[PDB]
């Protein structure tokens, strides 16, 4: 037996699993999380999009076996049966940040037709085959991933495996800009602490930018919210004062502690506020390989079972990549200024000196797309 | 020259006086506008026409109306508006008691003006809009967001005046994008839910007060903040500051407050008395600062404190009590005590604080962590010419002591180094 092929499920449950779906991703964002902040060194900012690393789980699942399907489907943390998943993943798709995530495979390696159409149809792609040999074949992979995200991803994956049978890979990059734009000229030098040492670094400054900020106690932090084009939100958490370290907060932030931060955000308002902020450029590739054996999953290394996919007794991920790129500054949706005539009275000031942990979410499906840390924030 | 009373249908406009560049001299009598949007005593044009609104009642009512609101263009100087009596009431959603945009000029003795809408300042000054006023009694109330609101150059010069704003998010005096305000006699008040007494925020504007007894309550309500650079200087005010969370005065980035001979209780829960980020206070001939409640009143964060001949006082819970890089300066008798053990706190064990003590300062406490640290920090100590510390340390790192220091210690304490002289 290899599962059947899948059934379209009916759109009523399109829309009554979105609430799991949500909560889900936002579990599996947390976990996921703590996995990179593992592999990565200690002062290290770093971004990732859990829902790029999430919609290509899904497709390997979707191309799964039995105990892999069990094992990633626990991984996820998703019911089972959660079949419109799929789809339901399609609805989550927001324009705000594009992405790409693609299947590469030896020619050798045959791809079971079911899989192929049931993609192309759900995901709008099917596995490309690679040539006969593999350098060429790394060759074709950076040139088909840095044409396909408008160049933003220029050089993808570059230690590729000598011998490869089979390869994951996804890239995605934010494209949503400043839903107020920020002066250009108000960017200054500031004060930013690192550690004891303090850096002149730039950020731009809002004299009445809608901010939406609280403090949370239990962490105790900070969170702001800022808002962004295509219905998106930027929440930023910075310890409560200069004192408390960001791994502290890192490690005390657990799934419920965050699922009630967010939505006490949400509930929020936006009052004014003199905003200062680091230009954000985070750009970070990665071997979600090593994630993967870190997040209790070892089918991607040891016994990996995908008939849904192929048939090769010897299955095996080559080397699975991930790629995000997050580029925030001056340049926002439109300026919002407004003129003398206003009565604002800027109420709480919000600036971050000290590195912090973002999340960018979606509030259209409350869940995390974007994740990471900055610490050096140039 | 009208001289009696003039009311109104739901129409706007009960008295223009657009142009022909006159004047009304309106002696007295009442306009009792009900429209929306209508303006009872709107002086402006389109694209000198001074008057004298004697006593007279202007009690409009309406949506988006709004009192006397003479506005003129940038050239060709300005108009004159005087007043008195004249308690002009409003109560619209954005009814402005007095807005005065460009190069106006106004001159009140006892306006006594009142407003009640949702977003409505009393008084608020565009461009230019020079304005000298006396006996005002502005009370506003709602959600609105300030009482006298002062913008963009604007002048103000109130003598014997009080504010009393209401409602949620409500500023008593806000002046920002630059200013030249001086309050004499005021005694601004204020509800709680954010409701600083006094905002100040361009890195132009500056506020001079003089006996004014900034007073807030509520919520988190800053008597007097100064940011952006704003530039504060009292003169024997009273900033008491009753309510949870509230601070005497908070001066943030860039800002500078020049506090003289003044008291600035705080008391109410987690609350400083005096709360300066990475700015420059200076409490000369000053007269207190009291906390009483859990935070301590004198919080320095990267900020240049220098305490002169006045008394900071812990008397709650804590004397200075810095986080970060402070660079205090008592001087001639800053008796900065805590009526308790540990009158300079300090959370961070390395916050570089550059303390100080000359010429006739008394540090009467201690200085400890929020826990029991051994280890190396960035804290120093100096004295001279009668600087006197009188407490126990356990954490400081060098206590240098130059002529007339007296350390005076009282108990165990681990002290990297000394050097008496």
């Amino acid at each position: 037996f290899c599962p059947g092929p899948v059934t379209l499920c009916s759109d009523l449950e399109s829309h009554s699993t979105e609430a799991v779906l949500g909560d889900a991703l936002v579990d599996f964002s947390l976990k996921l999380y703590h996995a990179f902040s593992a592999m990565k060194k200690v002062e290290t900012n770093m971004a990732f999009s859990p829902f790029s690393i999430a919609s290509l789980l899904t497709q390997v699942l979707l191309g799964a076996g039995e105990n892999t399907k069990t094992n990633l489907e626990s991984i996820l943390s998703y019911p089972k049966d959660f079949t419109c998943v799929h789809q339901a993943l399609k609805g989550f798709t927001t324009k705000g940040v594009t992405s790409v995530s693609q299947i590469f495979h030896s020619p050798d390696l045959a791809i079971r037709d079911t899989f192929v159409n049931a993609s192309r149809t759900l995901y709008s792609s099917s596995p490309r085959v690679l040539s006969n040999n593999s350098d060429a074949n790394l060759e074709l992979i950076n040139t088909w991933v840095a044409k396909n995200t408008n160049n933003k991803i220029s050089r993808l994956l570059d230690s590729l495996p000598s011998d490869t049978r089979l390869v994951l890979l996804n890239a995605i990059y934010l494209s949503a800009k400043w839903k107020t734009t920020f002066d250009p000229k108000k960017t200054r030098m500031e004060p930013f602490h690192f550690k004891n040492s303090v850096i002149k670094v730039p950020m731009m400054n809002s004299k009445k930018y809608p901010v939406a900020h609280f403090i949370d106690q239990t962490l105790k932090a900070k969170v702001g919210q800022l808002q962004l084009s295509h219905n998106l939100s930027l929440v930023i958490l910075v310890p409560q004062n200069l004192k408390h370290r960001l791994e502290d907060m890192e490690q005390a932030l657990s799934p419920s502690v965050f699922k009630a931060i967010m939505e006490k955000l949400e509930m929020s308002k936006f009052q004014p506020t003199l905003l200062t902020l680091p230009r954000i450029k985070v750009t970070t590739s990665q071997d979600m390989l090593s994630i993967m054996e870190k997040l209790e999953f070892f089918d991607f290394s040891y016994d990996l079972n995908l008939c849904g996919l192929t048939e090769d007794p010897d299955l095996q991920v080559s080397a699975m990549q991930h790629q995000t790129v997050l580029e925030l500054t001056e340049t926002g949706v439109e300026a919002a200024a407004a003129s003398a005539i206003s009565v604002a009275r800027t109420l709480l000031v919000f600036e971050v000196q000290q590195p912090f942990l973002f999340v960018l979410w979606d509030q259209q499906h409350k869940f995390p797309v974007f994740m990471g840390r900055v610490y050096d924030p140039r | 020259g009208d001289v009696a009373i003039a009311t109104t249908k739901a129409s706007e406009h009960g008295i223009n006086v657009t142009g022909r560049t006159a004047e009304v001299r309106v002696t007295g009598g009442t306009i009792r506008t009900s429209g929306n949007q209508a303006q009872g005593l709107r002086v402006g044009t389109e694209n000198v026409a001074s008057v004298f609104l004697q006593n007279l009642i202007i009690e409009t009512s309406g949506t988006g109306a709004l009192g006397v609101s003479v506005h003129e263009p940038q050239g060709g100087g300005g108009t004159r508006l005087s007043m008195s009596g004249t308690t002009v009431r409003t109560r619209g959603d954005d009814s402005f008691a007095l807005q005065l945009s460009g190069p106006a000029s106004a001159t009140l003795n006892d306006v006594a003006l009142e407003t009640a809408g949702q977003q409505a300042p009393a008084v608020v000054l565009w461009q230019g809009a020079q304005l000298n006023a006396q006996g005002l009694v502005v009370q506003v109330n709602g959600a609105g967001v300030s009482a006298i609101h002062a913008q963009d150059a604007g002048s103000f010069t109130l003598s014997g005046s009080d504010i009393t704003a209401r409602g949620l998010e409500v500023v008593g005096i806000y002046v920002q994008e630059g200013m030249q305000g001086t309050l004499t006699g005021t005694r601004v008040t204020t509800q709680g839910d954010t409701a600083p007494a006094l905002q100040v925020e361009d890195a132009g504007t500056h506020v001079s007060m003089n006996g004014g007894a900034l007073s807030t309550s509520g919520a988190n309500s800053p008597a007097a903040w100064l940011l952006a650079g704003g530039s504060a200087q009292f003169r024997d005010t009273v900033l008491r500051t009753v309510g949870e969370a509230s601070h005497g005065v908070d001066v943030a980035a860039h800002s500078e407050v020049e506090l003289a001979h003044a008291q600035v209780r705080a008391d109410g829960q987690g609350a400083h008395g005096l709360v300066v980020t990475r700015s420059s206070a200076m409490v000369r001939a000053g007269s207190l600062v009291e906390s009483t409640g859990d935070g301590a009143a004198a919080l320095l964060e990267s900020g240049h404190l220098t305490v002169d001949g006045s008394v900071v006082h812990g008397h709650g819970a804590a004397g200075l009590e810095v986080d970060g890089e402070s660079n205090v300066s008592l001087l001639n008798g800053a008796r900065l005590s805590s009526d308790q053990p540990t009158a300079i706190r300090l959370i961070d064990p390395r916050s570089v604080l550059n303390l100080d003590i000359k010429d006739r300062a008394q540090l009467l406490g201690d200085i400890a962590p929020e826990a029991q640290q051994p280890e190396q920090a960035r804290v120093r100590v100096a004295l001279a010419d009668g600087g006197t510390w009188a407490g126990r340390t356990d954490g400081v790192h060098t206590v240098r002591l130059l002529d007339r220091g007296v350390w005076t210690v009282t108990g165990d304490s681990r002290v990297a180094e000394v050097k008496l002289e």
